[PDB]
RNA sequence: ACGGACCAAGGAGUCUAACACGUGCGCGAGUCGGGGGCUACGAAAGCCGCCGUGGCGCAAUGAAGGUGAAGGCCGGCGGCGCGCCGCCGGCCGAGGUGGGAUCCCGAGGCCUUCCAGUCCGCCGAGGGCGCACCACCGGCCCGUCUCGCCCGCCGCGCCGG
RNA sequence: CCCCGGCGCGCCGGGCCCGGGUCUUCCCGGAGUCGGGUUGCUUGGGAAUGCAGCCCAAAGCGGGUGGUAAACUCCAUCUAA
RNA sequence: UCAGUAACGGCGAGUGAACAGGGAAGAGCCCAGCGCCGAAUCCCCGCCCCGCGGCGGGGCGCGGGAAAUGUGGCGUACGGA
């Protein structure tokens, strides 16, 4: 029985919901153990980085999250192969790689692979013997320099390049957005019905002229 | 006249220029191998045809190829596996008459 | 705090604040939303008009990043940039116009509602009205597209 | 008419979610770390801002394709029959009427021996800017209906405004 | 003061004779399965989301998906049994 | 968080996800087929050495079986030989 004035409901509790409550009282401990966890890798990896290997400048799909730029699954095989590194030694030197991954794009292309040739540079690889060292390692001074990162390894950082105020000229002045979206609309929705008519005209010329 | 790039129209989207890759090797399945081709025509020599199959060869011998279309239609189903079994009929029954003329 | 509920001042009274003639039973017209066509017809013709019944296509499944158009005005437009942009724009003679990149901002459609300051502006956004187009025209300045 | 021998103890509008209204506090076109991460009581507390993602609010409307919230005046030119429409340069540039708490101006006077006579207050005839709010008249955006005239081209059209 | 496991060092017995780039020549896929009709249950799934019973029953530039059934046409994206 | 939303429902009562974004975590792979290698493979029993309270490693057996109606190595959609 509603009163006078107010919102109608529809209060989801006609199940039997009170067996299935998860309380939350388990939280802190939760993140106690989730910190416990996360030092005890820290120190199970000791030169490594405690959040783990590299991931991808990535671009978002559908519209509304495009101009974001996220931290991926991993790198793709045509970066790797452009590069110079192979997707076995990868994994092995801390090298996120999944197989999944197109390139469509030849800029993030581009930007993947110089965040490969960043990381080559910035990565310290410790020989397999410490008393005979091999050809690809890194210098005695720099293996008792290397340390952890704290936190994620290069962060991906959404940058926005800088722009100058410019003179604005009489074509950008004479230019009409409005009309060109609307005439882009219009011809969106007409593109197939001209192209018909088109045929259907061709067709009555081949007709009158035969 | 400027032309700037346009989120909605014919040719909408942010400008970026495309690359030309080695296309993915899992979407070259299905595709007729001369083995393959050579084990099928092999075991429809030594099997041969099935009784639906062979009644739309015969519709085709009586040339009702629309019927022969809803017969094989209604046996495999979709339009598109008709059609395909059709064209498969067809040129075995060709086949067939070549090989009974010359 | 219970001892400020109404259950503190009601001890003693006998029918606890529910009336006498007409007794506080569980369930006396129905549960949740009974009878709405029925027996509670005067209340969601008078309170919740337009309830009951269909109208418009059935969409099936939408997509609210595809729906995702957040506009943005012309009254505010230069909350998105800092003001010293606006000082050096009002401040140089040669006539550098600033860029606002509304899609930087956070905002795709440039509607034109209210006064604009007498600048001119590079407006690049996703979509413009032509209201804004107009605005921006007059005081003076450049609406540039962006995909 | 029903319940009731008597006495002691227990005993009945609680809790969660959602919504509405009112009040208190903080910030304010912003607000919020609720999820995550870092540093006995402490399972607390403090911190994060390139962890504000995300919710709500700042824009509504249409079933949807979609669209999307003041104008006036001067000069020049083109068209049509001093008047109207269209295109470029400067100015005024955010509606009005009535009721409106409060504020502003001050015709005059507020007494000790008569006149002249400066400053601080104080009250007020009458006239104003008018807070909020109310009632109305206007104006703008959106869907729909009617009457007609013009503008634009990367694609002259069953185009767009 | 005992017991246990782990990080390392030194020795013995073994397995193993192991990579990458360029060019040429070959090869490449899971069948009463997919899918279609019908029925029953289920799902937010609505001209049938999923599963199951019966009947039909595949193909290889093929097949599945692209939230309205169908025909034509280009595309996008995966490789089921 | 999307979201009590799209959607389902005598469209009534009521029911009701998914994508994406922010995080905790993050790890990839192996066969059949197709093919190359004298079955190059596996199990059990006899003897010797080590160790034997998770019955394992090596050598010696014209010892017994499994397996060509196919065991092992290279190799699996990220191509492979
Ligand atoms: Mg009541
Ligand atoms: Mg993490
Ligand atoms: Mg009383
Ligand atoms: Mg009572
Ligand atoms: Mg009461
Ligand atoms: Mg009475
Ligand atoms: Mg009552
Ligand atoms: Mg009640
Ligand atoms: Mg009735
Ligand atoms: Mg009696
Ligand atoms: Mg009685
Ligand atoms: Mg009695
Ligand atoms: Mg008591
Ligand atoms: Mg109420
Ligand atoms: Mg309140
Ligand atoms: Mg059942
Ligand atoms: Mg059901
Ligand atoms: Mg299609
Ligand atoms: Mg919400
Ligand atoms: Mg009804
Ligand atoms: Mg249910
Ligand atoms: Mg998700
Ligand atoms: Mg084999
Ligand atoms: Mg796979």
């Amino acid at each position: 029985a509603p009163s006078r004035n107010g919102m109608i409901l529809k209060p989801h509790f006609h199940k039997d919901w009170q067996r299935r409550v998860a309380t939350w009282f388990n939280q802190p401990a939760r993140k106690i153990r989730r910190r416990k966890a996360r030092q005890a890798r820290a120190r199970r990896i000791a030169p490594r980085p405690a959040a783990g290997p590299i991931r991808p400048i990535v671009r978002c799909p559908t519209v509304r999250y495009h101009t974001k730029v996220r931290a991926g699954r991993g790198f793709s095989l045509e970066e790797l192969r452009v590069a110079g590194i192979h997707k076995k030694v990868a994994r092995t030197i801390g090298i996120s790689v999944d197989p999944r991954r197109r390139n469509k794009s030849t800029e993030s292309l581009q930007a993947n692979v110089q965040r490969l040739k960043e990381y080559r540079s910035k990565l310290v690889l410790f020989p397999r013997k410490p008393s005979a060292p091999k050809k690809g390692d890194s210098s005695a001074e720099e293996l008792k320099l290397a340390t952890q990162l704290t936190g994620p390894v290069m962060p991906i950082r959404n940058v926005f390049k800088k722009e100058k105020a410019r003179v604005i000229t009489e074509e950008e002045k004479n230019f009409k957005a409005f009309a060109s979206l609307r005439m882009a609309r219009a011809n969106a929705r007409l593109f197939g019905i001209r192209a018909k008519r088109a045929k259907e005209a061709a067709e009555q010329d081949v007709e009158k002229k035969k | 006249a400027l032309r700037y790039p346009m989120a909605v129209g014919l040719n909408k989207g942010h400008k970026v220029t495309k690359n030309v890759s080695k296309p993915r090797h899992s979407r070259r399945r299905g595709r007729l191998t001369k083995h393959t081709k050579f084990v099928r025509d092999m075991i429809r020599e030594v099997c041969g045809f099935a009784p639906y199959e062979r009644r739309a060869m015969e519709l085709l011998k009586v040339s009702k190829d629309k019927r022969a279309l809803k017969f094989i239609k209604k046996r495999v189903g979709t339009h598109i596996r008709a059609k395909r079994k059709r064209e498969e009929l067809s040129s075995v029954l060709a086949a067939m008459r070549k090989a009974a003329a010359k | 705090p219970s001892r400020l509920r109404k259950t503190r001042k009601l001890r003693g009274h006998v029918s606890h604040g529910h009336g006498r003639i007409g007794k506080h039973r569980k369930h006396p017209g129905g549960r949740g939303n009974a009878g709405g066509m029925h027996h509670h017809r005067i209340n969601f013709d008078k309170y919740h008009p337009g309830y009951f019944g269909k109208v418009g296509m059935r969409h099936y499944h939408l997509k609210r990043n595809q729906s995702f158009c957040p506009t943005v005005n012309l009254d505010k437009l230069w909350t998105l940039v800092s003001e010293q942009t606006r000082v050096n724009a009002a401040k140089n003679k040669t006539g550098a116009a600033p860029i606002i990149d509304v899609v930087r901002s956070g905002y795709y459609k440039v509607l034109g509602k209210g006064k604009l300051p007498k600048q001119p502006v590079i407006v690049k956004a996703k979509f413009f009205s032509r209201r804004a187009e107009e605005k921006i025209k007059g005081v003076g300045g450049a609406c540039v597209l962006v995909a």
